[PDB]
RNA sequence: AGCUAUUAAAAUCACAGAUU
RNA sequence: AAAAAUCUGUGAUUUUAAUAG
């Protein structure tokens, strides 16, 4: 005992505190293995290392493993070579004699408790209770002291601004790692030794240690693999900022020693090289600055990924419309000659021409709404309401919009307390009103897109994801349409700002030809034209005191993006029975078809629903483009690779970061999306499908491969692990393998933000498919929002259908020989609804009965209910009805003498004419 | 009593705008927060003294005038 | 009109009754037949534009009863909110508003950041005792705080011995500032 | 085009034989030319309805062709106003020189207003920070100079630069927005 | 020998509800 | 000055289809 603690003390220092003695200390660790039996980025136990405390240093253990001979030596070969190098821990190599054995021993100096794949694992791995490393790690590397975590929402990003404060005090530790990963290949190379580099053998401190796989080669020509090393640290190095120390600018755009002509610079194309030739050395893949010199759509999600890592170091100012100098009519102006993408890099148009007069429609149409002009000929803007950047305002002046709040139908109200409602008991009672809003509602929303941040993939793994979301869009069809074919519901409805001001959408409809719109449209497939949102506020019913606002794209953005998917989208909502659900009606049965398909197929079946916080702010850019990729892979013989990636530009440009108006001033917008797009309820459904899938894959591969015994889903773990980590290309094959047991075992009903799942609870107790715990993990380094359990909901049986989806909740009923579902709203939604409307002459429900009838026929579902009180609810509407019907034929009797028959309307206050929108066929 | 306070406050902003209060935010960023939050309120004891706080504001508008509740 | 072929109806119908010969009643089967179609086309006709006539009498029955109500929403919607202060059991609310019927009134009402301040015009001694009670002003069903107290141009009363040597002496109205001791 | 004629000469015909009882032999004839009077007549009155109808068609496209072109006309002539009104308010002669100092000729959009513009708009939320802008009341950003000319207030109120002093910065309506001008 | 009536469907226009 | 979509209700005009005279 004592005698063996001489030795690991070493020739050269003491004072070690042994943990457990002689024997070896048990203890989880996470690990990233690849090995004949086993391929797992897990966590497992070890049991070889006997560690000590050492007291003088603040965090230094001595950590000695003890193996047979031949291996010890094995490593000890291994080190002498590498040793020179400034990315080695000391070693010291010895043997120590038993009764009746020999063993070796290696030991290690100073070595910090959690090795680098912990930090990492800890932070892709999350949940509020069992966080004890991440809570750790923070306090020895000296983030934050241990009272900050008696704060109990510490961990939430949208509730704890502060947070990205502590963990941008790790970026030292992630940055400085890096930098001695590309030192420790380069003597690989040299000294000639062959091995895979990953986390699990550096230290925070950045030494490397645990070389025992390696193997030799002759001097020169090593070989260094380092794919899964930097893929797997990716989210980390952005959630936690590491390269703020290359920030270009290192001075304040408000201080008196700034200089003017700083602000001018856009081309950062070598900066940016010069940064992955200094960390990524050992990539190996190849990086195109600016995207558009890509040849794959593959190859443009990856270099687009390393932009967005390498945009933290570029200034705020550098990005948005590139212009230059332009004539009309012979007088000068500004106007449009490229742009500049956080993501794509920058972009060239193909077809501006300096000289032009006689102006036609077109040629005026797009001046006026291109930014350039306008956004030139104003004075300057510092707004400090707002942390986005803004520099514009009219020289008209700033004003301030308020919100009114609702009117309140009386006559209504009485026949409710008459009938019984309302009282005391507390059964039902209002709950949705008009909330007024204050002067600032605009800006002060707008100011919500702080919560969007500057996330990065670990590509290696949205590659298979990207393949993988990509086939439930195969059933479905897509293609170009000419401006003859297109179909538009509402014409009646605003053109967007500036066009706005002259007349609505329809003048402009007409007023173009065929021959110009598609005119139009072509010239967009060469070249990119910004255009402007406007924040207008939304006056509805509603149970938030936040206010919401919506923006209304400029005309020439939607006129052209719908005639270049119109053809996809409507194929959408013309398939029926698939995982989106965006076309399917909850009348005539629909509702029941839904929900019996769902459940179909899957064994031992369970029902979970999730929420997204704040979806509309915090969607990443890396995932809302991807969005437009998949959308977009179906024109495959009416465009060309260019064509379509200048429709992709023309989307990120007028959608993405765009020139905001409101309240008479220009913000420029960071990312996000904005509800008004052409495509919102569609992109938001792939971006859907992006987490549920991308949920799947980071948990599939966590299971212990060791324990495993359903086969196939074993080898589906070592084939996944394979094609992500250690292949170029992916096989398609496997990808119809995969998504064929995503179908089996975890069948979704996707609409917009709002989804059901229905997943096999064995499997997923075990962990073969993804759980809510497992959403927290994808949406915190993925979306950097908390998902909060109490948002969320599961329902372990199936007879009670979906706890809530769509906002309206769900009953089993029994009637003759079948079994249906039935969908039911809150019923405080329906009697607010009326006694709360939004014009003054709405108060007055003479004047409109159709506004109850419909609104009953929602309020039909809870005459089944079982509550007395909830079957009130729909009675109520039918005498309500037949109370103003006999109103208004009895007063345009006296008034006018003129008689109604009554035996046409008669149908609108029985039941029976109500029940046939929920009979099936 | 509940929802008879949450209604008689949905009307006095319908006063209060008509007689214009919109014009300078800081009155009117008090008159919001008094009828955001007694809509929100569940406890009637409560929601009674923000009305009386709004309603005395009102009055100080001089729009008294004839009244029949004595 | 129609009554011609009612005439020719009951008389040919009845014709069978008879023994008209078979050829002649043909011809005036065929004649009835004529005269049938002739009345649904009367019907026709007459009835679409009856039909046409109520549609007209609601539409502009509904157009009349929206046009009047907009004309008179102001002075209504007062009449509106204090009707409904009734129906509260409350007696705060009669508290107030006896007070505004009487001659105490509030100035302008000043929110704050600190504290919402008062001002209340008190013309007779007796409105001062209504409101102070315990050296604090009770208004709203509240404790309003006293700071300082202005006369008819001036500030004499501030020494606060006024509840009998100022009432006899000195003029009216008396003005109060409070601020509210309690921040919603 | 005659039909209606022949029916009714078809028709005289008709009952000059049927008042005075001509023999059935005549009598059946002309009852047989009736329905070819009639039947020709109705065929032919088909096409009444069918040219009537093209003719409102008609009127009804002539007009709404008529109105597309006035409202077409209409917005150009009104954007060549609102182009031509913004071309006149370019600096082009400031605008122009930091376009010599940039590389190749082209700027971000984000920076012509910030370094060409000669009028900034600045908001400020509390007094902490106004001080921290101004200096001696002249405001610095981008790295040029610039003077307070104008203040007004939230509600469109002017308001003094010896009125924002600290205490009664309190009273003031904020946020507070100031107007400054550059100096050459 | 082609003309009149009642239902069903499609299209256009107008208004009104619910959902993300 | 009040957005992108899906579904449903009422009314008016036109056409088509079926049955009856
Ligand atoms: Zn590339
Ligand atoms: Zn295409």
């Amino acid at each position: 005992d004592m005698a063996y603690l001489n030795r690991v003390r070493g020739s050269s220092a003491a004072r070690l505190e042994p943990c457990n003695g002689t024997d070896t200390q048990h203890v989880y660790r996470a690990f990233d293995i690849y090995n004949k039996d086993v391929a797992c980025l897990g966590k497992f136990l070890k049991v070889n290392c006997v560690r000590l405390k050492n007291l003088d240093k603040h965090d230094a253990f001595y950590v000695v493993k003890r193996c047979t001979k031949s291996a010890m030596e094995h490593e000890q070969s291994i080190y002498s070579r590498l040793e020179k190098c400034g990315a080695v821990a000391e070693h010291d190599f010895f043997t120590w004699k038993d009764g009746r054995a020999i063993y070796g021993n290696v030991c290690r100096k100073d070595l910090t408790e959690y090795t680098m794949m912990d930090l990492c694992y800890a932070l892709r791995n999350f949940d509020e209770n069992n966080c004890d490393v991440l809570k750790s790690i923070l306090i020895k590397v000296g983030a934050c002291e241990e009272s900050y975590f008696n704060n109990k929402v510490w961990f939430d990003p949208v509730e704890n601004e502060d947070i990205h404060r502590v963990y941008a005090l790790l970026g030292t530790i992630v940055s400085r790692a890096m930098l001695k990963c590309v030192k420790f290949c380069d003597a690989m190379v040299e000294q000639g030794i062959v091995g895979v580099v990953t986390l699990d053998n550096q230290d925070l401190n950045g030494d490397f240690y645990d070389f025992g796989d390696f193997t030799c080669s002759i001097k020169g020509m090593g070989i260094p693999i380092c794919t899964s090393y930097y893929s797997y640290m990716m989210p980390v190095m952005g959630m936690t900022n590491c390269l703020a120390s290359e920030c270009f600018v290192k001075s304040d755009i408000f201080g008196e020693d700034f200089k003017s002509y700083d602000l001018l610079e856009y081309d950062f194309t070598e900066h940016k090289t010069a940064l992955f030739n200094k960390y990524f050395k050992y990539w190996g893949l190849q990086y195109h600055p600016n995207c558009v010199d890509c040849s794959d759509e593959q190859c443009i999600v990856h270099c687009a990924n390393f932009n967005t890592l390498f945009s933290t170091t570029i200034p705020i100012t550098a990005f948005g419309p590139l212009c230059r100098k332009c004539w009309i009519d012979g007088v000068p102006l500004v106007t449009t000659a490229g742009y500049h993408f956080k993501q794509l890099g920058i972009v060239w148009n193909n077809d501006l021409n300096l000289h032009s007069s006689r102006l036609s429609i077109n040629e005026l149409l797009q001046f006026c709404s291109d930014p350039a002009l306008l956004i030139a000929s104003s004075p300057a803007l510092v707004d400090q309401r707002t942390v986005c950047f803004s520099v514009a305002a009219l020289g008209t002046g700033m004003t301030n919009q308020t919100v009114k709040p609702g009117h309140f139908n009386k006559e209504f109200y009485d026949f409710l307390l008459e009938q019984g409602f309302f009282s005391e008991g507390s059964e039902l009672t209002l709950k949705h009103f008009f909330f007024a809003q204050k002067g600032d509602a605009a800006v002060k929303d707008f100011d919500y897109y702080r919560y969007n941040r500057p996330t990065v993939l670990d590509i290696c793994q949205a590659r298979v994801v990207y393949q993988i979301v990509q086939r439930y869009f195969d059933i479905y069809e897509g293609g170009c349409i000419t401006a003859k074919e297109v179909v538009v519901t509402n014409l009646n409805k605003s053109a967007g700002y500036p066009l706005n001001k002259f007349g609505k959408a329809g003048l402009y409809y007409e007023s173009l030809s065929y021959e110009e719109q598609d005119e139009l449209y072509a010239y967009t497939k060469r070249n990119i034209l910004p255009t402007m949102t406007q924040l207008n506020l939304k006056y509805a019913i509603s149970g938030k005191e936040r206010a919401r606002t919506v923006g209304g794209v400029s005309l020439l953005s939607t006129m052209t993006t719908r005639q270049y998917h119109q053809k996809h989208l409507k194929s959408i909502v013309n398939t029926r029975g698939a995982s989106v659900v965006i076309g399917t009606t909850k009348f005539y049965g629909g509702w029941d078809n839904m929900l019996k398909n769902l459940i179909d197929g899957v064994e031992n079946p369970c029902l979970m629903g999730w929420d997204y916080p704040k979806c509309d702010r915090a969607l990443p850019n890396m995932i809302r483009m991807i969005s437009a990729m998949i959308l977009g892979s179906k024109h495959t013989t009416c465009c060309s690779s260019t064509d379509r990636f200048f429709r992709l530009c023309n989307e990120l440009a007028q959608v993405l970061t765009e020139v905001v108006y409101s309240n008479g001033g220009f913000y420029l917008k960071p990312g996000g999306t904005t509800s008004g797009d052409a495509t919102t309820a569609y992109a938001n459904s792939v971006f859907n499908i992006f987490q549920a899938v991308s949920a799947n894959v980071n948990k599939l591969l966590s299971v212990d491969s060791n324990v495993c015994h359903n086969l196939e889903v074993k080898q589906l773990q070592r084939k996944l692990y394979e094609c992500c980590y250690r292949s170029t290309t992916v096989d398609d094959q496997f990808v119809v393998e995969y998504y064929g047991y995503l179908r089996k075992h975890f069948s979704m009903m996707i609409l917009s933000d709002d989804g059901v799942v229905c997943y096999n609870n064995d499997y997923a107790s075990l962990g073969y498919v993804a759980d809510l715990n497992a959403f927290k993990a994808v949406l915190y380094y993925q979306n950097n929002v908390f998902m909060s359990a109490s948002k969320c909901w599961i329902e372990p049986d199936i007879n009670k259908g979906p706890h809530e989806f769509c906002s309206q909740h769900t009953m089993q009923i029994v009637d003759k020989d079948g079994t249906y579902y039935l969908p039911y709203p809150d019923p405080s939604r329906i009697l607010s609804a009326g006694v709360f409307v939004d014009d003054v002459v709405k108060t007055d429900a003479v004047v409109l009965l159709e506004r109850y009838v419909s609104l009953a026929i929602d309020a039909y579902p809870l005459s089944k209910h079982e509550n007395p009180e909830y079957k009130k609810v729909f009675y109520v509407l039918l005498d309500w009805v037949k109370h103003l019907y006999k109103t208004l034929n009895a007063g345009v009797l006296e008034s006018f003498s003129v008689t109604l028959l009554e035996d046409s309307t008669a149908k609108f206050w029985d039941e029976s004419f109500y029940a046939n929108m929920y009979e099936k066929s | 009593k509940l929802t008879d306070i949450k209604c008689s406050n949905v009307v006095l902003l319908g006063c209060l705008s008509s007689m214009n209060v919109s014009a300078n935010s800081t009155e009117w960023a008090y008159c919001v927060d008094l009828h955001n939050k007694i809509n929100l309120c569940n406890d009637p004891e409560k929601a009674q003294e923000m009305l009386l706080a709004l309603l005395a504001f009102f009055l100080s508008k001089n729009s008294a005038f004839g009244l029949d509740d004595l | 009109s129609y009554v011609i072929y009612e005439n020719a109806r009951q008389q040919y119908e009845d014709a069978v009754n008879n023994g008209s010969p078979p050829q002649l009643v043909k011809q005036l089967r065929h004649a009835m037949n004529v005269a049938k179609s002739e009345f649904d086309r009367e019907a026709s006709t007459q009835r679409k534009l009856d039909r046409m006539a109520e549609q007209a009498a609601a539409q502009m029955y509904k157009e009349a009863r929206a046009v009047n109500r907009k004309s008179k929403v102001v002075s209504a919607m007062h009449s509106l909110l204090f009707g409904m202060l009734r129906r509260l059991d409350m007696s705060s609310v009669d508290t107030i508003l006896n007070l505004a019927k009487d001659g105490v009134v509030p100035l302008s009402v000043i929110p704050a950041v600190s504290a919402t301040k008062l001002n209340i015009v008190t013309s007779d001694i007796d409105s001062y005792n209504r409101i102070q009670r315990e050296g604090c002003v009770h208004y709203a069903g509240t404790i309003w705080n006293i700071i300082d107290i202005k006369d008819n141009d001036g500030k004499v009363v501030h020494v606060k011995e006024v509840t009998a040597q100022n009432a006899e002496s000195l003029s009216w109205p008396l003005v109060l500032g409070c601020e509210r001791i309690v921040k919603l």
